[PDB]
Parts: structure tokens; C-alpha cells; sequence
């Protein structure tokens, strides 16, 4: 009987057992928590490198359609959640296929329009299939019906390739390759790096969860074929049950700059420094060309953006990313990417100075102390308590000096004296202060006469 | 002779309905933000039978006898 | 009529133009030449880290077969030359095959029984058809045929995992992984890393070269099937040609030692530091697993190469690795790997000690010189020279000192004087030398009398 | 009936040759490190025959009946 061939199969897929939010998992680098310190000087500032492990886990449905994998994605593909899918290189599952319904959701398509049915499915057939349809809405609609593009954007801060392939997926190593990522210019600290992705859909192209998992196969596939080609628990098949398309690009942004709101101001340019050199990689767009464009400049990069936010309808858009559905239970299949990656984490301690100011009808004393961070012979580190060799002297009608102390100095102590003219108290302690930061400026001034001193501690 | 032909007004009607002997046309008419697909009678393709059976007070609509002809692009919003 | 048709096919390959040994090219990181300098010291020892930038160029015809291929791989297969091959996850053309022929090199398969011929060739057929000819062999020429392995050995010292991946291919990172590669101590220098890939080949399964490129296809594929299916310049087909069989294996080898011969150690054991502990990962073998093997001890690891240095004909040897031919002109693929990566390259310089000893019936003079490399504040590099504090003063009845420098000391400068008794001439310079390297332990030794005086200058 | 024919002694003959009316059987023999390969009269799958025949001093051999039975594992070096 042919209805008991269906049972065959659907029972041999239902019968399969895995875990269906963890069989998807990438791993990149595993590491050791090996930490690392740098320490350096340079005009104005005490610079510290600090090497950290950190951990990235990233969870995503829509994959990228790339050149390396276009002709194997479409709607209704047969694959293998195996190692390829993980790479973001499928593998299509080599089987007779049922026929499969398309529904593209372009605006206008009324009734049946919207719908494709493709009966020996395949990467030529069915884009054959979408395109003579989207086409057909190019003649028919599109001067009437406006598309709009709908953004997808994400970015982080680059600090490894493996910590952006957890991010853009481990295809990323080739796709970004004509970004150049400066890593060299990170692990100095010299200029901060920022990769975005934006994609801006105008159309998918989906498929509905079929009766029955045998549908998607020949009426003559069996479970034995299954068996056969290594379809099992291992590796259980999927089908890409979404294709978007449209035009998507990947920036690159080289700040110089040191601010915090870097990625902030990246963030709210898409609708504040404008430094940074830009790179962007479109991957769609006009036939015409213009693959890489770069560098900035300002908003050339926004206007690259809006040159696509309404879809050209000159010709069919270009696949973008897809989205694959289990076959056992039609629940979106979810990639899980993780790595270990080395975050260079660069601080500056601001050099600072201290002034004292004496203008007082009286002797006076000055005492300074202050601790020192610093290294020994071996590179170790070392906290030591200081002294101004100027401490105890008497001072001044105009006396003033300046102390200027590199970053690596903390915690100040500060006392001031003045002379009494008392035999009995002959000095008295006119202020003192402990646990000074180190701040740019700061004045310790005194003046007065001798039964009525003064005195300021003023950051300036 | 078969209509897109749907009970209620749909934003989307896909049912294709051969029409009986009652009604030799397709209607399908827009009115507001409805759209109605329905079997009709020619002989009552005029605006005030149309509107009044519908329950409705301004409306564009369309007529053909061709199948599956009242479709929800014969008019333009 | 069907010969045209066949002219037609072979004319679109023979059509294609392309670097035939250029197109297949992987391309790892790219890097600016930045260099770094770590300096620091430690008992006995002045070590400096240095990093620098190196590249490594790597062809290859003989690509591995892993579990995430070989689903794919088989005699006869076609694929397309593009990234999916570089990243060793080809991908099958989908289209009608025509008859294959394979020959399997067993000892004993003599006049025709070397030879199988398979109609519809797939992973599936071609793999049954394969095993059936192995197993016939087992079970009538195995016992009295013996079948030793031809093993093919390389090996490089760790240094990036995008080195690794060009040296043994992008699909490394994944095969490579249960090595789980000790990456933070390279960077310091602790211990040293080799990786080493072992082959041991007991038989191969090949295809000659077919008559026209038509007859590799379907009696009924067009040029137009293969231009659908984006076979053309960019990426033209390749067929597997040859298949090889046995047994293969990753081992790590982590030393701490800092000797040089460490790799001809490693070179040697394989038919003298027996430090290091060792990792194996087996692909292959026995079914009854030891996927993974550690650590070392010594030579289990030379038990466990040679437990696979025979055939032992009990099941069809596990796939290892492949050879892929271009359809135009059946000539052997060759992938090329180039990346940059940073090299860490540690020095060390022993510390020393000049002893100086005055046995002389006089009064004698020392006088001790050398240079010192530091750093500053800011950390540049610094030269200075220096003196020895008691260079001048008169010395001994039995006097002796010992010198000890850090290994950033070179070029020591040595005198000596001598009393003479002579008032015209009161001090002679009984010795002097410059440029002196920084030995371990250097005597300066002078004895005698006034008129006699000797010395020695020795190294011990 | 056709046996493994060639002209000269090959380490391996893949040649299916259907032997004429004279011979009525196939020969193989191995002689040293020779193998051959021959169609051969039966009456004369003889030591004595097939050494001055073939110019050979020593050597182990097998006739048979069948078609390709004179194939090269049929003796054991
Ligand atoms: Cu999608
Ligand atoms: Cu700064
Ligand atoms: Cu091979
Ligand atoms: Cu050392
Ligand atoms: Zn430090
Ligand atoms: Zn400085
Ligand atoms: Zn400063
Ligand atoms: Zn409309
Ligand atoms: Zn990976
Ligand atoms: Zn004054
Ligand atoms: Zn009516
Ligand atoms: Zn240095
Ligand atoms: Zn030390
Ligand atoms: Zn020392
Ligand atoms: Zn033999
Ligand atoms: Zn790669
Ligand atoms: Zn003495
Ligand atoms: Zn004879």
C-alpha cells in the first residue's frame, strides 16, 4: 500500500532522538586563562595592556547566503545539520524531493499570486520559479506597490577572528576577508575596530511546514535510503523553510579615538565622532558593481545605506540569509556558536601635577608623600611609599614649586606648617590631607598672616 | 464558471468557488479598507444594488464573466 | 545524433579558461609586519621574547578525508574547484553520472579482479561495491598476502592555529581539536608545541584517466546542465581520482625543554629528549575505539604506530585520504595554503661571572669594564656603558672577588697593573682585553713576583 | 570456451582470448618469477611437454576446462 510507505518513513524520522537545541553547536578556541600586563610611559599618560580570556555565545536561525553556498540554498532544500551547516557550507542531502510550495510575500500579490508550486525541486528549478515571479511583479506591481527595506543590524567591538566568526559565523574568515581587519593596530591599542553587518530585506520567499515529514521526499523514497546517505540521529535532516532577500554589507570603523561612546555613535548614525576611516563590503546591490567601496569621509557609508532602502524592483533582489527548519517537529533550528578569544583591554592613567603656593606673612613647611606602582629586575610588580626631598624645608615670600608626577602615582598626602612666633607651639599644623587622587592640576596655596594664616586645596 | 467567492469580507480571499446556477459572474468590489469576492448576478452589477446588498456606502467595483477573474488587483485601493 | 551531443559536452570543457594552478588558493590572515619585544629576567638567565611575522606556503594534492566527507568523497566523484574544496568540504555536482571504473592495488588481485565498474556511481554504490571487492580479497588472498603500510609522516613546530590550518588544511581546527592545543604557553616560551600528521596507507582505490570529459557524465547531459548548475571558469570540475585507505592519525608534543634537535628527536623515534607527554588522536583503526589516546610516557605512542604497520585484513580499511583530477586535462589538483602569522621566538642569555685573583708578591690593579642594554622609562631600548666600583684601588696579599652580571651584559674590558719598583715607571699593564664575551665563569687570575709577574686568563 | 591468452609472459594478463579449435584447454603455469598464460591442447598438460615448449627448466602448472580458469592465483608462487 502507499499509505503504508508514508508511515514507514515519517515513523523513521519521528523515531529519531537528539538534542534539538544542542546538536548545533560550534566551537572555536578552548584557552587557558592566561592573563598578560604591559606598562609603558609616554608624554602625558602611563599606559597599562591588559591581555584577558573572555567567552562569546552566540544563538542564531537566519544564516548568511554567501557565493560559496548560493547554489545549494533555496526554499525547500534538503540538508544535513552536520558539520557543514556549522561551517555555513550545507550539504544537500542527494534524494528525490517532493513537490514543494513556495509563498513569496511581496506587496499586491492577492489571492493565489503569492504562491509557487515546483514539482522536482531543485537549486535551478526553483530559482527559475522565483524569479519568473518576482518578475512578473516588476511588470505588473511595482510601480503602484512600494517596498521598503526592513534593517537587520549588529556590530562589536574586533578582537580576534575567531571572536568575530562566533559573531558573523564561521563563514566570516572568508566573506570579510576584503575588510583587511587591522589586528595588528588592536593588540597596541592605538585605534579601536568595529565590524557591522547590515542587511536590509525586501522580500522572502518561505515554506510552510508540510502534512507530514514524508511529503518533502519521492513518493519512493524509504527509510533504508535515509539510512543509506547517513541521515540518522547524528545528523538529522533539516529543510530551509525561509530565504530572504535583498542587499546586505559588512563595515569596517578604525577609530583613533579613545572614547567609550564609540559604538554608540555608530549605533545612531543608522537613521559623536566622525573620525574613523569606513570599509564596507557590499554583497548585492546593482550588477553595475561596486563590491568594496572605501574609505570615509563621513556619511558617503550613509548614503550607501539609504541608496538601498527601497527595493530598485529592476531586477530579483539577491539572496541574503536562510533559515532551516527541523523535519521532525518543523521548530526553527537554532546554531549555537562559542569561542574563547584574548581581549586586549588598554588603560590610561593621566599624568597629573601638584602645586604649592606659599604667599603667607610666615615661614612655612610643606611635606608630600605619595605611592608608587612599578616593576623590579624580574618585571614583578611593586607598591612603594615616596617623599618630596623638598619635605621640612622652610619656605617663602613667594615661594611656589610644581611636582609633576607621571600616571603610575597615587594616593597623595599633603601636610602644611606655618610658624607661631609661639615659644610654647612654635609650629602649628595649618592643613593636611591623605588619599589625594592624582588629578591634572591641583593647588595647595596659603596665605595670611601669621595669627590669622590661610590656606586652598583647589583642583583647578 | 468559478469566482474567487469567500462568505465575509477577507483582506485575501483564496477560495476559487464554482458558482452555481443562480449567478453567471464574478464580483469583487473595494469599500474602505474591505474587499468583498463574491458569485453575482450580472443583471445586478450596478452601484445601487451592489452597495445596498453589501451594506455599504461608497465603493468601487468590477464585473467579468471570465473564471477567477475578481481578483483584489482589479481595483487599486 | 549521440556523438555530436558528446562533442558538445567536450567542447565546453576543453572551452574553460583558468589559472590551472592558481584557481585552487586558500588565503589565511594577512598581517602588517608589527613586530614586539618582551624583556625580562629570571635565576640565571636574561630572556627576551620576540614576535614577529612569517608566512607559510604549503601545496597539496593528497587532501583528508574526514567524518565530515566522507560521506562524499569516493572514487569517481565529481566536485567543483571552489571554496568549498578549500575548506575540504567539496561539494558533489548534482547530476547523472556515467559508468566508472575503479582499480584497487591489493596484492594478489591479478589479470581482471582488480576491477569494478559501477553504473550509477554514488557514495552509496561506489562504497558497497569497494568494501565487497576488499572483503573478497579478505577472505581468499589475506592469509597468504601480507599488506604492509606505506606511511607518509610531517610534522611542524605550533605556532598559530591558522599556521596549522595551512599546513594541514582549514578543515584542521575541527579534526585538531581534541589535541586541544596549548596555545598559551607558546606565547610565553614555557614548553614547545609539535604537531605531527601520521598515514599509514594499505591499500588505494583509483581512477584512469576516462577516454573524453563526456564520459564522466550521463548519456544525455548538455553543456547547457552544466552551466545551470554553475560548472564553468570559475569553478570547474574536478573528479577524485584516487582514493587511499589505512589508517591516520594527529600527535601533539608538548615540551618544556628548550634543545633545538627537538624535531630530528621526533624524526628519529619514528623507525633524544623522551621528555614531553604525547597526544594522539587515531582516525581509523580497530572499531572497537581509542579515538583518542594520552598521555605519554614514551613510546606507547611507538606501540600505537606500529599496532597499524600491517593490514590486519579483518574489515575494509577506514578512507584517509583523496586526490582530485581536473575533467579538462585530468592533471592533479594541487590546493595552495598561504597565511601570515606571528612567530614567538624566545632567546635566553645566561647570566655570568668574572672572578679576579691576585696571588702576586706586589700590589696589583684592576680595572673592570663592560656595556649594559636596558630600557627607560618609556621602555626603548637603551646602551650604556659602566665601570666596576673598586676599578683603581690597590690590592692583595690574597685578594679575590667574583663579578656577577645578568645576561644583558656584553663586551667586558679587563686590565691589569701591576707595581714595578721602578720609580721612572711605577705601574706596568701586566694585561688588557676588550670585546670579551659573557661566559658562564671567567678567571682572572695573576701570580708571580715583582720582577716575574704572571697571569692567566681562563675560561672554565 | 575462452581462456587468458598472451604472446609473451606478462606478470599479469588481463586478455579474454576465445581460443581456436585446436586447444581445448587453458594453461597458466609459473616458472621462476614468469608467469604465462596460454591456450593449450589438454592431451598435453604434461611436465615434459610444457617445459621444452615454453624453454623452461622448472616450474608448477594447472589445465582446466572453464572459461577463464587459468588465472594467475591458481598456484602460489
Ligand atoms: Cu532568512
Ligand atoms: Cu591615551
Ligand atoms: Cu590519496
Ligand atoms: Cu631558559
Ligand atoms: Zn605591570
Ligand atoms: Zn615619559
Ligand atoms: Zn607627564
Ligand atoms: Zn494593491
Ligand atoms: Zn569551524
Ligand atoms: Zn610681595
Ligand atoms: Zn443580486
Ligand atoms: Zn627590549
Ligand atoms: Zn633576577
Ligand atoms: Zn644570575
Ligand atoms: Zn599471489
Ligand atoms: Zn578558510
Ligand atoms: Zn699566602
Ligand atoms: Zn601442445
Amino acid at each position: 500500500n502507499s499509505e503504508a510507505a508514508k508511515k514507514a518513513l515519517n515513523d523513521y524520522i519521528w523515531g529519531l532522538q537528539y538534542d534539538k537545541l544542542n546538536i548545533l553547536t560550534h566551537q572555536g578556541e578552548k584557552l587557558k586563562n592566561h592573563s598578560s600586563r604591559e606598562a609603558f610611559h609616554r608624554p602625558g599618560e602611563y599606559v597599562v595592556i591588559e591581555k584577558k580570556k573572555q567567552s562569546i555565545s552566540n544563538a542564531t536561525s537566519k544564516l548568511s547566503v554567501s557565493s560559496a553556498n548560493d547554489d545549494r540554498i533555496f526554499p525547500g532544500a534538503l540538508l544535513k545539520a552536520d558539520q557543514s551547516l556549522l561551517e555555513n557550507l550545507p550539504t544537500l542531502i542527494p534524494v528525490n524531493r517532493g513537490k514543494t510550495t513556495i509563498s513569496v510575500n511581496l506587496p499586491g500579490l492577492k489571492n493565489g499570486e503569492s504562491n509557487l508550486t515546483v514539482e522536482n525541486p531543485s537549486n535551478s528549478t526553483v530559482r527559475t520559479a522565483v524569479n519568473n515571479l518576482v518578475e512578473k511583479w516588476i511588470q505588473n506591481y511595482s510601480k503602484t506597490h512600494a517596498v521598503p527595506a526592513r534593517m537587520q543590524y549588529e556590530s562589536i567591538s574586533a578582537q580576534s577572528m575567531s571572536q568575530l566568526q562566533a559573531k558573523f559565523g564561521a563563514d566570516f574568515s572568508k566573506v570579510g576577508a576584503p575588510l583587511n581587519v587591522d589586528f595588528s593596530s588592536v593588540h597596541k591599542g592605538e585605534k579601536q575596530v568595529f565590524i557591522a553587518n547590515f542587511r536590509q530585506v525586501y522580500y522572502t520567499a518561505s515554506v510552510d511546514s508540510p502534512n507530514s515529514p514524508s511529503a518533502l521526499f519521492g513518493s519512493g523514497i524509504t527509510p533504508t535510503d535515509l539510512i543509506n546517505r547517513g541521515v540518522n540521529s547524528k545528523t538529522p535532516p533539516v529543510y530551509v523553510s525561509n530565504v530572504s532577500y535583498g542587499r546586505a554589507m559588512y563595515v569596517k570603523f578604525e577609530t583613533t579615538s579613545k572614547s567609550t561612546k564609540v559604538q554608540a555613535a555608530i549605533d545612531a548614525v543608522v537613521k559623536i565622532l566622525k573620525n574613523t576611516k569606513i570599509c564596507a563590503v557590499v554583497l548585492g546591490g546593482n550588477p553595475g558593481e561596486a563590491s568594496k567601496v572605501c574609505t570615509g569621509n563621513i556619511d558617503t557609508l550613509k548614503d550607501l545605506i539609504q541608496k538601498g532602502s527601497n527595493f530598485s524592483a529592476q531586477s530579483p533582489a539577491v539572496p541574503i540569509s536562510y533559515t532551516t527548519s527541523f523535519v521532525k517537529d518543523n521548530s526553527i533550528a537554532t546554531i549555537q556558536n562559542n569561542t574563547d578569544y584574548i581581549e586586549t583591554k588598554v588603560t590610561s592613567y593621566k599624568d597629573g601635577a601638584l602645586t604649592l603656593n606659599h604667599d603667607g606673612a610666615f615661614v612655612a613647611r610643606f611635606y608630600v608623600y605619595w605611592e608608587e606602582l612599578g616593576h623590579d629586575a624580574e618585571g614583578y610588580e611593586t607598591i612603594r611609599s615616596r617623599s618630596w626631598s623638598g619635605n621640612g624645608y622652610n619656605r617663602g615670600a613667594h615661594y611656589s614649586t610644581t611636582l609633576r608626577f607621571k600616571g603610575n602615582v597615587r594616593n597623595i598626602r599633603v601636610k602644611v606648617l606655618g610658624a607661631t612666633g609661639l615659644a610654647w607651639e612654635p609650629w602649628r599644623l595649618i592643613y593636611s590631607k591623605n588619599d589625594l587622587p592624582l588629578v591634572p592640576q591641583r593647588n595647595i596655596s596659603t596665605w595670611g598672616t601669621t595669627l590669622h594664616p590661610q590656606f586652598e586645596d583647589k583642583v583647578v | 464558471l468559478q469566482c474567487y467567492n469567500c462568505p465575509n469580507p477577507t483582506a485575501d480571499c483564496k477560495t476559487a468557488v464554482n458558482c452555481s446556477s443562480a449567478f453567471d459572474a464574478c464580483l469583487i468590489t473595494k469599500a474602505g479598507l474591505q474587499v468583498y469576492n463574491k458569485c453575482w448576478k450580472f443583471e445586478h452589477c450596478n452601484f445601487n444594488d451592489v452597495t445596498t446588498r453589501l451594506r455599504e456606502n461608497e465603493l468601487t467595483y468590477y464585473c467579468c464573466k471570465k473564471d477567477l477573474c475578481n481578483f483584489n488587483e482589479q481595483l487599486e485601493n
